[PDB]
């Protein structure tokens, strides 16, 4: 047993190759359409695999007007993680994703602008495997 | 890998569908057959010998040739009487086919796509020991010809024309014999014939 | 079919030419056919009392009309073609294309294909 | 070759038919052609069998081979069985300008044989200054060529083109002018070996026979009583080895019924098998010791799922046929019997000479099939034992981990269907004193066994 | 690293052209009806674009019967969030939206008189980029 | 039907195999027909003049087109199969297999089924 | 131009030169002259053609060979091309058809009314010591220069001009990989890898970074063999 974890302090993310800095939430996941039949003979039900759909999740605090500047045009997020305590890193490209919706205006009170965007991606890349 | 090959002939095109047929591709076959009923018997199958024209539907989307340019050539291509040659690549299929039946849509977004939807026939020749006439005769040329060196007007007959007797065709047109000298034997070459029909 | 030919009109300089000898050069059935096409586009329809109503074009009219770009694209792939289309030579026109080069101030280009450009199918029983 | 469009056609016999086969067979052939003294591993291409031991039915190789693959075997491991006085084809052509016939090539066969190889060699009548140097076996032409005159590159050139798989050029000496012209000079002074073999002989197949691996063993078509008993020995001692191997056997021609009884009785191992009738293929008559080779390549192709106990096999005829009495006397005896039903030659019930004791679940010994899913599971077990003997740590991971391999291994078993239930677990009684270097377990499974005979009842 | 993000303390509005400062909370969005489809060859699902729909969300303090009075009428948001640590300012103005609910009424115990609005946009402009 | 045989040609020498009286080794049915076959699947499509449409194929002809790999493959078993089945002694032709075992270096095989090939039911009133 | 082409090929200017032999020349000299140099940049036409009824030298078709090769670029070839010649002089048979293409001698084919080139070669046949095979073939050396072209166009925005640091090695990395995945994206090459040279990074400075890679190009299809089973 050793202490090798990672920390989302480490996320070094690069929208259209732009260091986003400021994005202090992100999540994505590549989810497929698995058709589950039931046959005849077996008692269990059987899973066929399906296609792929991508969607990512990313929120955190406005600083400009990038987002809303950018619109629903096609663009690339590449997610750096890198190990501290020990050398070694992962990186993802979402291959190609677009925005679901612009958050247009989003305050309240006296509290921080934050930003929340959420859209969808075709595919992915794995460049670096820890 | 699945891609979808539409050569025509008639119009020496072969268009690549530049995406997948969305959903699902499907087709069917049912055997010839209708149901005979013998008194204190009953209903019997009986076999008929021919076989069945079955159709290949699917539907696509064109993205920003242009759409607009791609649609229209399917819809001329709709009304040739010459047959097209389908080739789908994983799907497995291979033959001649004719299309029923196309139609594209605009969307209230994506209005430079046009979706679209087009089905296919099988098609069939008709003909109207020795080796069967199995063989498709698609296969087209020029209806001008430039003649060649080695040329006769024989072989010209048999390669362009089919029998190879067929030369007094060619020869009668009056542009032919223009073109041509009063001797149909005599030819030269860069000089254009047209073939008939 | 027996189309015939027709004598050169040098639509540069807005005369006949011809030979040395002073008769006017006689051309081919192509040349006199897009002779006549390239007139027939330059004719206004309706208007020339010499002719039927067949003959000629609208593209004139067209220029005062308050129709839409786009609009006009296709008013002019429509009368191009169809002013074209009525000599029996002709098999289709089409592969039309528009450049408006300036803000209002447009180039378009257009294919016409004879009867000879068919392909023939290749077959005898 | 160069780019473009290039067709074959071959008979739909030459197809690759070997892929889906299954087992491992081994016999110590007679062949009048071949490497001698070796094992030799053949995929079941008839092809290949004629190329390495020749197409001679009189020698016992391509009968038996031929025989064997017939039966479906997936690799024939064959010993060229031979007498000594071993010697190869060979011959030398001599020189014309020298007055003295100056020996300047020898030739020889690529392996020892009797088979009349022969040479002729005639002016070339395009060119005096080369010559055509056709080599034949007996009259048949069997390779032809052309070749300059110096003598390296009339070696070479022999040495060289596709069809010299029969024989090999050497250089004697040198020489500027073209071989003698000569005719259907046979290849003497060889010697295929099949000659009055001893019975020691086989001992030396038997030893080379060991450091291979083998589903089963059967006799090149000889009862030489001395023969199965050392061969019956040999096989007890591999077994003790841990090598679990089947053997085949079939009585004498003269034997009767009641001499291959008592043969079968007299032995009963149930790695033995005995055949008790003789069967005819192809108009010749085969002994049941030849017979044997067939059964023992069907029941080694047959694997674990399939059986013999009621399949048809290849031969035509049968000598003697039985009565239902004779049957059922033979097959108590432990007799594997052959019989003739409405023209087809059948095996009945897969039986084994094992028939004396049958005092138990020693019942389902008495069958083939049940022996060769003993002896495969055994194999297997020893495979994945050799794995880890001494290699693997001896704590309580390591032994989870090796239960865990068996009872996957087991679990694919139980996904072809071969078993109805298995159980493998601890060995706890050997465990409490194991070591290091060995680790012990204990297993049982219940094989589905093909379906035999049907009992109908009319109620009427 | 620099501070340079943006309070709600700087949100100014202005509903039809009039400063509504006691509104304390807005946030709007510009969605789209994205169609997901998905094709014969390709594993991953395809994503097309389609409308957008705009809108929004609007609660404040009630002082006047403003928005009661205003009814469904079409009217105009000029939304402007000014950095203050430096200088520099976004402008979004929502070109044309209408409500999808008056709040008539709403009142509870000595609690403040609040009111929230909720509505659609059909489109927006972009007047200022940070 | 009657079918007819034919004289051997050695396709790897290129020449007729002849019997030592000097007359050409006459053939059976079926080895004539396998002779043709062969020959036929040598033989392109529409360029030897000496044939009609029905004989020859366009393997050769396929090799500059742009098609994919397994629209090659498709379009090599329809070749074959169509330049094969017009001899009336084929039934039936295909469990066609491919391995592309270099890059773009390709290897295919066929099954060709006789109509003596075919399974006759055993039944009389 | 030999010399000249090698010396431009020092320079990191990879020139592909076309030559054809001497109208008086033989198949013995033109497979002489093939073999003597033995270039993968050089290729020798063996076989004069005609056009418009005028005859043209080998040195002449050499020409119209180059601009073939040079406009399929890099996804076609010129393998089975059909070229606009119509008549060709010598008329080979296939064993000298083989003896030209071994010598690395490029040779149009006459074939049903149609001159055809057979086999994509250049002068380099002598070697082909294993993967040097493919070096043979002019679509391959076109593929490999235009990849180094390519490159050094990448190279000369970046030497001594991006900070030699492990993020602008890193962005370097990226656009070549992104490069290559638009190569991946035309169907070209059917995998690729490209990494860090740590050999070389080792004692690596400002001007200049080094990195490896390596590809497998996508080949048109070339011969085809059947087998029918009766």
């Amino acid at each position: 047993e050793e202490a090798s974890f990672l920390n989302g302090s480490d996320v070094v993310i690069l929208i259209d190759g732009v260091e986003e800095l400021y994005m202090e939430e992100i999540k994505a996941d590549f989810e497929q359409d698995e058709q589950s039949i039931k046959l005849l003979g077996c008692q269990n039900e059987i899973s066929r695999v399906g296609t792929t759909k991508g969607s990512f999740s990313l929120n955190g605090y406005k600083t400009d007007s990038k987002f809303a500047k950018l619109g629903f045009r096609s663009f690339e997020i590449i997610y750096n993680l890198s190990n501290s305590e020990t050398l070694g890193y992962e990186s993802i490209r979402l291959k190609n994703c677009r925005l679901k919706k612009l958050p247009l205006i989003n305050s309240k009170a006296g509290e921080i602008v934050k930003i929340e965007v959420e859209g969808s991606f075709r595919g992915y890349d794995l460049l670096n495997e820890l | 890998v699945i891609d979808i090959y539409l050569k025509n002939e008639k119009e020496k095109i072969d268009f690549h569908f530049p995406v997948n047929p969305q959903d699902s591709l499907s087709i069917k076959k049912e055997k010839r057959f209708e149901t005979v009923d013998i008194v204190n018997l009953g209903e019997f199958d009986i076999k008929k010998e021919g076989e069945k024209i079955r159709e290949i539907s699917f539907k696509t989307f064109l993205p920003n040739k242009n759409p607009i340019e791609v649609v229209a050539m399917l819809e001329k291509w709709v009304d040739q009487a010459e047959p097209l040659r389908l080739i789908i690549t994983g799907f497995g299929y291979n033959g001649l086919v004719t299309i029923s039946s196309f139609s594209n849509t605009q969307t209230a977004g994506r209005e430079e796509d046009r979706d679209i939807e087009i089905t296919f026939r099988t098609y069939r020749e008709l003909k109207i020991t020795d080796l069967k006439d199995n063989r498709p005769n698609t296969q087209t040329k020029s209806k001008i010809y430039t003649v060649k060196a080695s040329d006769t007007l024989y072989k010209i007959a048999k390669n362009l024309l089919g029998k190879g007797s067929r030369w007094p065709e060619i020869y009668n047109i009056p542009e032919n014999k223009k073109v041509i000298g009063k001797n149909p034997n005599i030819i030269k070459k860069g000089k254009l014939v047209i073939p008939s029909k | 079919l027996d189309l015939k030919g027709s004598f050169l009109f040098d639509f540069e300089k807005g005369e006949f030419v011809k030979n040395a000898d002073g008769t006017l050069k006689k051309c081919d059935k192509v040349q006199a056919y897009k002779q006549w096409c390239q007139k027939a586009i330059l004719t206004p329809r309706y208007k020339k009392a010499a002719y039927t109503n067949i003959y000629g074009s609208e593209i004139k009219d067209l220029i005062a009309s308050n129709l839409s770009q786009s609009a006009k694209e296709l008013e002019i792939t429509r009368l191009i073609k169809e002013t074209i289309l009525v000599h029996p030579y002709t098999k289709e026109v089409g592969e039309f294309s528009f450049n408006w080069l300036e803000n209002s101030r447009l180039v378009e280009y257009e294919f016409d294909v004879l009867t000879i450009d068919d392909e023939n199918i290749v077959i005898d029983g | 070759e160069i780019p473009g469009f290039y067709n074959r056609f071959k008979a739909q016999a030459e197809k690759a038919a070997a892929t889906g086969l299954k087992g491992r067979l081994a016999m110590p052939i007679r062949a009048n052609w071949g490497d001698v003294g070796k094992v030799v591993t053949i995929k079941n291409d008839l092809r290949q069998l004629k190329n390495l031991f020749g197409d001679d039915m009189n020698y016992s190789a391509f009968k038996l081979g031929k025989l064997a693959l017939l039966g479906n075997v997936k690799e024939l491991l064959l010993y060229r069985l031979v007498d000594g006085n071993q010697k190869k084809g060979t011959l030398t052509l001599k020189d014309t300008t020298e007055n003295s016939a100056k020996d300047v090539i020898k030739l020889e066969t690529k392996y020892p044989t009797a088979r009349n190889f022969n040479v002729t060699i005639k002016s070339n009548l395009v060119d005096s200054d080369k010559k055509d140097f056709i080599f034949f076996e007996n009259t048949k032409q069997l390779f032809s060529s052309s070749i300059k005159g110096t003598i390296d590159e009339i070696v070479l050139e022999i040495n060289s083109n596709l069809d010299n798989e029969y024989v090999i050029a050497t250089k004697v000496a040198d020489s500027d002018t073209i071989l003698a012209n000569v005719v259907n000079q046979a290849l003497e002074g060889g010697n295929d070996g099949c000659t009055s073999i001893t019975n020691e002989s086989y001992l030396k197949a038997l030893e080379e026979f060991e450091r291979y691996s083998f589903d089963s063993f059967v006799l090149d078509g000889v009862a030489d009583e001395a023969l199965q008993e050392t061969t019956k020995a040999w096989v007890a001692k591999n077994k003790e080895l841990g090598k679990d191997i089947l053997l085949f056997l079939g009585g004498k021609t003269e034997d009767n019924i009641k001499q291959i009884n008592d043969k079968s009785k007299s032995f009963n191992d149930e790695n033995i098998v005995n055949v008790g009738s003789s069967a005819y293929y192809e108009n010749i008559k085969y002994t049941p010791s030849e017979v044997a080779v067939y059964i023992a390549a069907l029941s080694v192709s047959k694997g674990i799922t399939g059986s013999i106990c009621n399949a048809k096999t290849i031969f035509e005829e049968v000598e003697p046929r039985l009565s239902q009495s004779e049957v059922k006397e033979c097959l108590k005896s432990g007799t594997l019997v052959l019989d003739f039903d409405d023209g087809d030659v059948i095996i009945v019930d897969d039986v084994n000479t094992f028939k004396k004791y049958v005092d138990d679940k020693n019942e389902a010994m008495g069958y083939i099939s049940n022996i060769m899913f003993i002896n495969t599971i055994n194999k297997d077990t020893s495979l994945k034992r050799k794995e880890f003997v001494g290699k693997i740590f001896n704590d309580a991971t390591g032994q989870t981990t090796v239960i865990c391999a068996l009872k996957k291994y087991f679990e694919e078993l139980m996904s072809q269907g071969i078993i109805s239930e298995f159980n493998v677990d601890i060995d706890t009684e050997l465990q409490a004193t194991a070591k290091a270097d060995e680790f012990y377990w204990k297993w049982d499974a219940v094989k589905v066994d093909v379906m035999k005979k049907i009992y109908g009842t009319g109620y009427l």
